[PDB]
């Protein structure tokens, strides 16, 4: 029974591969050759935020394009003001191993969680003048690796037990769960329509998840090593992807193909974070070699270097209005580049 | 600080700075230790004696005014690669091992070999523990199960002259105990090139003095680190 | 004759330039980089600042005084020169002693190194090192305490030779010795003997489980014990005995002191691997 | 048998995956640069906006 | 949350008294504290201001070296001591809560107040065009506020507060920064201006709108107040 049950599986995925192969006519580069190159960006370090004790693990830009939130492993979650370099709030923590932060689109709640297998919800704007935990969410076996806000009452969490789970704060239980990943998923990104989201586990594959019905829709492969960072495209019909083999790739939802690959042999370290630009011409990509290069999105030619970090770069983020980019590192120093 | 609002904002920032520097002063004089190991090993007993799917069961203890943090692992998955690089500021690793099973020994050696060769877990010393000595002694007295059943190399082995047996202790027990000890130490000395040092120990829980052992091991570890930093070693 | 003087000028100016350049590299490397903000690096930076100020405030005038036996600067600047000499030499010695104490607190109480050797104590050390020599020098120099009891002796000694000297006395000389060279010279010896013993026993333990300490300790102690010791021995023996000493001996002794000043930042900074790595990354 | 149950789910997933329609890569690339060039005015990262903007002065 | 005060009464001139505004139900150690003065037959006036960390202390230009303030963080109590009281120093005193950071809404909460009876320049000046107008429940009501200087700041913030105290209770907040709505007010009030004169508009009028409106400015230390426009239906 097992021998025959599989044979149709190989036949069907072979048919899928044949359909995928016989669906391409050209790559992006040969069609984009007739484009004026991008030119040197020459970014400068406008600011340098500091005050963290241990090494930063994540950061997230507020919707107002003025506030940002950072979480480090010393058990602290500070909220800065990116223009005047002040400190709005400084929230302590219960678990000293936090690797996730998320600032709500409205600007009310902050969520963070790590090896404790719990996402906490903090209520910034209260009648009280103190930030207090709202509702701890439990139900994941492994460590939580990413978390995003669909709405003000619908958080989405990506865990280490190979199961993603859509939550509901007012009720307080998983209204939907996702299965289909062998490895532990370590990346989560939301579509601009908030109707879909993709994720990438350690088995070198990414899958598209339909939020409403609550199950997968598409699968994406093409990487050798695990996946450390994923991010959509501003149009919403593409998404970049990071890995550990010094290669970051661009994928297509509509065509279900592998369009373009970004790689240069002078770098052997791994991509740690990927973020796009509000226009889509650039593709930022941090590296373990202490460097944060800038990749052109249409020609694969490097368009400048943003060195200046004394240790590993862990997280990036482009501004919502698109005027600045912030990189966090393991040397406990946030830098507001521009 | 042009207006009054910015003055109040920088006042609030100054208060936050004072709180953060106080927390840094509290944070800078504490030593953090992992507690890797296994299941049949007496993690629960020892962690209670120092005195829900949560993945961290952190415990604190104090000896001679020094502060140690016991980051005991919890109900995670068997895979141990993506949350191990997070531990690079720790001082040592207490690798508890059970030595009264005769069959989990090989898996324990495999686990120790995996821990002693991780790229991230380099320049981190290991404080190995042996546990359940009384059970091993009783098994030696009982007979039946033998090391030769699983490890045939025990017979062609003699106790080292460096052994320091306690009163009693039929020297067959000593031969076996030092057999496991030498196995773990040869696994440790297989690599390392003098950048992190193993530290074997012979405990049995049941309120035997252990915090002193971690204290002495950490003192030696930090002293050797400082001596190496100043080109004195 | 003239060739000897020209060679003397060449040697002295070479020493001055070496002092300035090496200390400037030390100051710049410590000040610029953000990873080198450990408090012991603050001590090294302060010591470098002291040595550089000595180099750029005293050395040319001692050059012109020693080259030709006369003082074409008047009475007003001689007191400033002697005060600056005593101030900055004592500052260097005190900084070296405090570095030794900090190093001792690292390999003898390793579980509480960062719990007590924080930046407040380092700032206190820098303030004391800059402050106590100031009053200790100005009191004898400007308030006329060294010359008491030997006024005519000082007058005949300064006028039988060229430029103004640093003529000490009996009780003032012995007090200056015991305050500025002895009590900062025994702390180093005791600390480094303890550290040598500990390094030896730890190395022997590690070897039996299965050199550098002797070399580094010797290169740190020999530089300081070969420069100040002859000058401070002669200066304290001169008033106890009769003043039978060629003036050129004082010149070579003070030049040995300045040579210690130029050697200090090549020993306490460049000899270590992390600082060399940072400097090489800079270039 | 647990193993055959997993195979059924895997085959169901593959059959569902074999349902999506696809288009030519040329249309996708056309959409990409069409979006890219049209919204190239509001890119303060690529084209330096004058000193009036960039509230990150000093 | 609630603010309670004790004291009051009639005091002969030249004496001294100590009154307290006790706070309970919030974090008193993270809120700036203010004081206001309002005669029973006149408008509102500023008194003092104390920062959260007691590092910035401001006083009214009328009384600078005579009035004194004090706070007690463990007990969440705040004290005022009166020295050489005068007959003119007879009005209503309120203790007002405020917290300052980006996006905050200062002067949000108000206390109950106490009654004190005594027996018998180049700063920005502001005025109100009208003092009493007749309106009807269902038409539009517009009130104008005018200042003597352009309040627009380099950052881009125009500082304007409206309170609209009702006849019988402490005042509230409706609009801050001339454009931002308050917390619990209905979506019926708005404000606009060009930099010199400000206007307030109300869409619908109900029985809850009966009261007197106050116009406020916050640019410098003096913290000038308005006159007031009583509404009669
Ligand atoms: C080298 C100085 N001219 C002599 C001196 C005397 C006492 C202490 C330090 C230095």
């Amino acid at each position: 029974e097992l021998d025959q049950l599989r044979q149709e599986a190989e036949q069907l995925k072979n048919q899928i591969r044949d359909a995928r192969k016989a669906c391409a006519d050209a790559t992006l580069s040969q069609i984009t050759n007739n484009i004026d190159p991008v030119g040197r960006i020459q970014m400068r370090t406008r600011r340098t935020l500091r005050g963290h004790l241990a090494k930063i693990y994540a950061m997230h830009w507020g919707t107002d394009s003025r506030l940002l939130v950072s979480a480090s492993q010393d058990g602290k979650l500070i909220i800065w003001d990116s223009y005047t370099t002040n400190k709005v709030h400084a929230i302590p923590l219960r678990s000293s191993w936090v690797m996730t932060c998320a600032y709500a689109p409205s600007g009310n709640y902050v969520a963070c969680g790590g090896l404790d297998n719990i996402c906490s919800i903090y209520n910034l704007k209260t009648r009280e003048g103190n930030v207090r935990v709202s509702r701890e969410l439990a139900g994941h076996t492994g460590y939580l690796s990413c978390c995003r806000f669909l709405d003000d009452n619908q958080i989405v969490t990506s865990s280490g037990d190979t199961t993603c789970a859509l939550w509901d704060i007012e009720t307080g239980q998983q209204t939907t769960t996702f299965t289909g990943h062998t490895g532990d998923v370590m990346s989560l990104s939301l579509a601009p329509d908030t109707r879909l989201f993709v994720s990438g586990a350690c088995d070198a594959s990414a899958k598209l998840w339909d939020v409403r019905e609550g199950m997968c829709r598409q699968t994406f492969t093409g990487h050798e090593s695990d996946i450390n960072a994923i991010c959509f495209f501003p149009n919403g019909n593409a998404f970049a992807t990071g890995s550990d083999d010094a290669t970051c790739r661009l994928f297509d939802l509509r065509a279900d193909q592998e369009l373009m690959t970004y790689s240069h042999d002078n770098i052997i370290c791994g991509i740690t974070s990927v973020s796009f630009s509000k226009s889509g011409r650039l593709l930022l990509a941090g590296y373990d070699d202490f460097n944060c290069n800038v990749w052109d999105a249409l020609k694969a030619d490097r368009a400048g270097v943003l060195a200046g970090h004394d240790n590993r770069v862990s997280c990036l983020g482009v501004t919502d209005d698109g005027m600045a980019v912030a990189t966090g590192s393991w040397d406990s120093f946030l830098k507001i580049w521009n | 600080t042009l207006s009054a609002e910015d003055k109040a904002a920088v006042e609030r920032s100054k208060m936050i700075e004072k709180q953060l520097q106080k927390d840094k002063q509290v944070y800078r004089a504490t030593h953090r230790l992992l507690l890797l190991g296994a299941d049949n090993s007496g993690k629960s007993t020892i962690v209670k004696q120092m005195r829900k799917t949560s993945g961290i069961f952190e415990t604190k203890f104090q000896v001679d005014k020094v502060n140690f943090h016991m980051f005991d692992v919890g109900a995670q998955r068997d895979e141990r690669r993506k949350w191990i690089q997070c531990f690079n500021d720790v001082t040592a690793i207490i690798f508890v091992v059970d030595s009264s099973d005769y069959n989990r020994l090989q898996e324990a050696l495999n686990d120790f070999k995996s821990i002693w060769n991780n790229r991230w877990l380099r320049t981190i010393s290991v404080i190995l523990f042996l546990n359940k000595q009384d059970l091993l002694a009783e098994k030696v007295l009982a007979g039946k199960s033998k090391i030769e059943d699983y490890f045939p190399e025990f017979a062609r082995y003699t106790t080292p002259e460096d052994a320091t047996p306690e009163p009693g202790e039929d020297p067959r027990v000593t031969r076996a105990k030092y057999f496991i000890r030498d196995e773990f130490l040869r696994i440790s000395t297989a690599s390392g090139d003098g950048r992190h040092y193993c530290y074997p120990h012979f405990t049995c829980s049941v309120d035997t003095e252990n915090a002193r052992r971690i204290f002495n091991d950490c003192r030696d570890i930090i002293q050797r680190m400082h001596l190496r930093q100043y080109e004195l070693l | 004759s003239n060739d000897v003087r020209a060679s003397l000028y060449s040697l002295m100016v070479l020493i001055i330039l070496t002092t300035l350049v090496g200390n400037l590299i030390v100051i710049v490397s410590i000040s610029h980089f953000k990873q080198l903000h450990t408090p012991t690096n603050w001590l090294i930076h302060s010591m470098a600042t002291v040595d550089f100020l000595l180099g750029c405030l005293v050395m040319p005038y001692s050059m012109v005084r020693s080259a030709e036996h006369c003082w074409y600067f008047g009475e007003v600047f001689c007191k400033i020169h002697t005060s600056t000499d005593i101030m900055l030499s004592s500052a260097s010695i005190f900084h070296l002693s405090f570095i030794s104490i900090d190093r001792y607190y690292a390999v003898c109480d390793p579980l509480r190194y960062k719990a007590k050797m924080n930046i407040l104590v380092i700032c206190v050390m820098i303030f004391i090192s800059w402050s106590v020599p100031a009053v200790f020098a100005f009191g004898m120099i400007f308030l006329e305490l060294n010359f008491k009891g030997a006024e005519e002796i000082y007058y005949k000694h300064v006028h039988c030779r060229g430029g103004c000297s640093v003529f000490f006395s009996k009780i003032s000389g012995v007090l200056t010795f015991m305050t500025s060279f002895y009590i900062p010279g025994s702390i180093m010896l005791c600390v480094y003997y303890r550290i040598y013993l500990i390094a030896k026993e730890q190395a022997r333990l590690i070897s039996d489980a299965n050199r550098k300490a002797v070399k580094t300790l010797g290169i740190v102690m020999g530089v300081f014990l070969i420069c100040w010791c002859p000058f401070f021995i002669c200066t304290v023996m001169d008033p106890f005995l009769h003043y039978i000493i060629p003036p050129t001996l004082n010149d070579v002794l003070i030049w040995f002191g300045y040579l210690n000043s130029t050697f200090n930042p090549m020993v306490y900074a460049f000899f270590y691997p992390w600082f060399r790595k940072a400097l090489k990354m800079m270039l | 048998t647990a193993s055959i149950a997993q195979a059924r789910k895997l085959v169901e997933q593959l059959k569902m995956e074999a349902n999506i329609d696809r288009i030519k890569v040329s249309k996708a690339a056309a959409d990409l640069m069409a979006y890219c060039e049209a919204h190239a005015k509001e890119d303060p990262l690529l084209t330096p906006v004058p000193a009036s903007e960039n509230p990150f002065r000093e | 949350v609630q603010l309670v005060e004790s004291g009051g009464g009639l005091v002969q001139p030249g004496g001294s008294r100590k009154l307290s505004c006790s706070a309970s139900g919030f974090a008193f150690s993270s809120f700036g504290m203010h004081w206001v003065r309002q005669a029973p037959e006149k408008g509102l006036e500023w008194v003092a201001y104390i920062s959260s960390g007691s590092g910035t202390i401001y006083y009214a230009d009328t009384v600078k070296g005579r009035f004194t303030i004090s706070r007690d963080d463990p007990k969440n109590t705040l004290f005022l001591q009166m020295t050489s009281l005068r007959s003119e120093d007879t009005a209503m005193y309120y203790c007002v809560r405020s917290i300052y950071y980006y996006g905050s809404s200062p002067f949000d909460f108000w206390g109950q107040g106490t009654t004190l009876t005594v027996s018998s320049s180049s700063d920005i000046v502001m005025t109100q065009a009208t003092s009493s107008v007749p309106v009807t429940p269902g038409e539009s009501v517009s009130i104008s506020c005018r200042s003597s200087k352009s309040l627009l700041h380099s950052n881009g913030n125009t500082y304007l507060y409206w309170f609209l105290q009702r006849p019988g209770q402490s005042p509230q907040l409706l609009i801050y920064r001339m454009s931002n709505l308050a917390s619990g007010v209905p979506d019926r009030f708005s404000g606009s201006g060009s930099g010199t004169a400000f206007t307030l508009t109300i869409s619908r009028l109900e029985a809850e709108d009966v009261g007197v409106y106050y116009c406020m400015q916050h640019l410098e230390y003096p913290l000038t107040f308005g006159a007031g426009t009583k509404l009669e239906l």
